[PDB]
């Protein structure tokens, strides 16, 4: 597998963080991973010709959709799950939650699940 | 061959384009192994790599003096020249076996077979019985064009098919022809010389050129208007550059300007209708130089001398007709044969007829002198 | 932000996050000043590939067709050699005699086909005028003309 | 690093340790949880932990091939190798404030800590005081070796403490002392490349593959006693046979016979004991041509003087040291472009520095000079 780390980037500031020795602060494997993921989410797909189709959701075109609050959390479960899963180390997501906080703005939470967090079975001839 | 000159800024270094690259950051590392100089590098590989690869051979490509494929056949076409083509080698298969047994044109007969060469086959041209004496020549192509077909004599003792009556065959020439597609080097001189060469008609050059296309005529120089009006003077030379024969002044005036005449053939020389070509041989001043040359390891003191002629020679050429013979011209001409070590490793008191002062031809050409070593 | 109109686009290219990026806003600008330059570049070896436009490269131009290369000469004086130069390669009838002497010069010239039996007239006009040497126009005529015709000439303003 | 080959018992199964030790046992039963199973089983699997875990571990740390850490140094002192150690991030920090205020000497400063990141701590290396101007500066060192610190420009910024009258503490420029402590892996190939069997005298073939290890010495010459008491000269060309410069000089000096060693030091240059060395280059001798260069019609005589220098360089690029200039050739390299109708329309009076004659250089190098139209009257 073999996966490899990546550089921080503070989404709330939207720049990198840099060490006082001035190189870009390095983190983990999974802290790259959990970049990668927002950053994939905040991506839409189709529109940002660098990526290919893989890469990238399509969130905010759901925005316009004239599908009702059940139809668009369907697809909201559905275009979360299909983005995040493209990266290997995900093993699974869901557990969605939705919480229509006023009558036409919403908030929703999901699970991520990672190929570590799998149970191993313990057993040798 | 010739170089592109090209451009500095053309030509730059990756480090240059990396170092260029790094130059707009300001407060961030950008030291190896940072994500600014690893995230950059592979862009200033591209940048150079494009820039070389991409625009210096697009460039190299465009010019004959640079080109060396399909590219090079159309700018020679542009000019009119064309690459010569491949041929097949060809000659004579001497026959022999019971008189009657017949041969068919287009027989498979090859060389011998071995571990380092295959068969090396041949086709025959003629279809013919063997004769009286147990013998027939038949003439035979390489059935592969280039020189692979030019076979020595003897080699060719191999018939394919079952073929009874016919004892023994045989090629008793080693067969001539047989050419492969003409070079790269000598299609981009052609090339070149058709670029460069205004070939005109009818102009001074096309009547030199006419005459060296005569055979025997070593150099040819042409005087416009040498009576006036309609008169053109043709001055040739021998291989060796002394008076040329009559018999080559008589070639050559068939050649450009017969002055027996037909009312069909006015005169159907190259020269234009309405000329007044003349033919002669010019006065011949010969300049031999003399000078204390002093030899290189590896080379013989004569052929140097005779390579030294070759080239001085040459410069003869350069040497318009009745032009200035130059001394200075001379030291460039023997010290290059020291700076591309041809034999001559020093020299010294170089004399052209024995004065070192540059010589003015009275409308005569140059004859090439005897070298001299001190 | 950018400076590189090739920097914004390739900046756009990727997702959004980088609005506030200064790091990613100054690598791009980097990478678009380059490619900006190559873009003018290679513009300018469109230039080089024709004797008209050859610039620079027209030294090779004339390397090419054997014309002495130097660079102290007016740039126009070097193309018009180098036009009449590749243009010697045909019939010298009088309309190409006309545009090789024609294009060497600059000026317009009208050939007279003269009156006399073995001799061809040469007559230019220019509105500007001309210094007072045209000897090397000469020599070319020498070299160009047919052997057995004569030369002359009249210069107008 | 290199994979280590194992003997086969020390990479025993546990089970084999303990079928082994339950072969004896034929009348009394021998089933796990049996009681005997209880007496051995525990012996066989400390056995092989044991011989798996700490034996192998021992012959791994025995060869400088597979040891690491303080086994690996040892092994680097059989043979005198030692590994580099990490300094101190060393560098400047300006101060102001009250002018009366008093900055002492081991105060400590740090950087801005963090949730990301921890602040990494500075000592100053000096006592000032602020009584003349605002502005102070004092040196300082980080307190920790390595290239942790090596901070940038005004990182900086945080005293642990805080000091009556002092208005601003920032650094003013990147720290550059730090260094880290020797790669293991490097430091093993330094101990396996110390493995030279001879050729260690200091001959003059010794000293000429000394100057060839260093990087751009193309050519080396050595000179044995031209000072006496067994002093070496190292003549040196650079790759392109030109004279070495004074940084290549340096390198190859500093190389073979440091002269920066304190008292408490020794050279550690592949110079031996008592073998006094010194590095030098030759010198290159200029050409100055002189001739009444006379030029074509209309052409740049610099331009066409700049590419006769050119052509003539590239000429004298071919000699090497001590060799032999031809003032002939170079006749000929004029007239080079006579014959191309290169600029030149003639000369004269074509000398090499006022000489008429090919020149034999002596410890000596051959560059361009200068290109000198006579212009005689």
């Amino acid at each position: 597998l073999d996966l490899k780390g990546s550089f921080l980037f503070d989404f709330e500031k939207g720049e990198f963080v840099k060490n006082a020795d001035g190189t870009l602060k390095k983190c983990d494997k999974v802290q790259a991973y959990k970049q990668w993921c927002q950053k994939a989410i905040l991506t839409p797909r189709y529109k940002k010709a660098a990526y290919t189709n893989i890469y990238g959701s399509e969130i905010k075109d759901l925005i316009a959709s004239n599908l009702s609050q059940s139809a668009k959390e369907l697809e909201i479960t559905r275009l979360i799950k299909e983005t995040i899963l493209v990266h290997p180390y995900t093993k699974e997501v869901g557990e969605f939650s939705f919480n229509w906080l006023e009558n036409s703005r919403l908030v929703e939470y999901e699970f991520d699940v990672l190929t570590i967090d799998d149970e191993n079975i313990v057993i040798d001839g | 061959e010739r170089e592109l000159p090209i451009p500095v800024f053309l030509t730059e270094d990756e480090d240059s384009v990396h170092e260029r690259m790094l130059s707009n950051f300001q407060d961030v590392s950008t030291l190896e192994g940072d994500f600014i100089y690893d995230a950059t590098r592979p862009t200033a590989e591209q940048i150079a790599e494009l820039k070389q690869l991409g625009l210096q051979n697009n460039l190299k490509i465009a010019f004959p003096q640079t080109s060396y494929g399909t590219y090079l056949e159309w700018l020679g076409e542009c000019k009119g020249v064309f690459k010569n083509q491949p041929t097949k080698a060809t000659g004579v298969i001497t026959f022999t076996g019971v008189q009657g047994t017949i041969i068919t044109k287009g027989t498979i007969v090859t060389t011998i077979a071995t571990d380092e060469k295959q068969s090396i086959e041949f086709e025959l041209l003629e279809t013919k019985t063997i004769g009286e004496n147990e013998t027939v020549d038949i003439k035979a192509e390489s059935r592969i064009v280039g020189t692979i077909g030019n076979v020595s004599k003897g080699s060719i003792s191999v018939l394919l098919g079952s073929i009874s009556g016919v004892k023994s065959i045989t090629n008793k020439e080693d067969f001539r022809g047989g050419t492969d597609i003409e070079d790269e080097e000598h299609f981009r001189e052609r090339v070149l010389v058709a670029e460069q060469e205004d070939k005109l008609s009818g102009a001074s050059s096309d009547y030199i050129r006419w005459a060296k296309e005569v055979d025997g005529v070593g150099y040819a120089y042409v005087v416009s208007e040498w009576a006036g009006a309609g008169t053109v003077k043709v001055l040739i030379l021998d291989k060796n550059r002394k008076a040329a024969t009559q018999e080559l002044i008589d070639k050559v005036q068939e050649y450009i300007y017969p002055l027996n005449i037909s009312e069909g053939e006015n005169r159907d020389g190259k020269a234009p209708i309405g000329a007044l070509v003349t033919v002669v041989t010019p006065d011949t001043l010969l300049i031999n130089v003399k000078a204390s040359f002093i030899f290189s390891n590896g080379f013989s003191e004569e052929t140097v001398l005779n390579n030294l002629k070759t080239k001085i020679d040459k410069y003869l050429d350069k040497i318009d007709l009745g032009g200035t013979v130059s001394y200075n011209a001379i030291q460039a001409i023997v010290g290059s044969m020291m700076l591309t070590d041809e034999g001559i490793e020093d020299f010294s008191n170089l004399t052209i007829n024995d004065v070192k002062e540059n010589i003015k031809l009275q409308d005569q050409v140059v004859g090439i002198g005897e070298i001299v070593n001190e | 932000m950018i400076a590189s109109k090739k920097g914004k686009e390739m900046l756009l290219t990727l997702s959004p996050i980088y609005e506030q990026s200064i790091i990613m806003q100054s690598l791009y600008e980097a990478i678009g000043s380059e490619f900006d330059n190559l873009e003018l570049l290679d513009e300018e070896i469109e230039l080089q590939l024709f004797p008209q436009s050859a610039t620079w490269g027209l030294g090779f131009w004339e390397n090419r067709v054997g014309l002495i290369t130097n660079l102290d000469e007016d740039m126009e004086t070097r193309r018009r050699k180098v036009i009449a130069k590749l243009q010697s390669k045909y019939i010298m009838t009088p309309k190409r005699m006309s545009m090789i002497l024609q294009s060497y010069t600059g000026a317009n010239i009208k050939i007279n086909e003269n009156i006399s039996p073995y001799t061809f007239g040469v007559e230019l006009t220019s509105t500007q005028g001309f210094p007072k040497d045209l000897e090397d126009l000469y020599k070319r005529v020498n070299v160009i003309k047919p052997s057995h015709l004569a030369v002359s000439y009249k210069l107008v303003s």
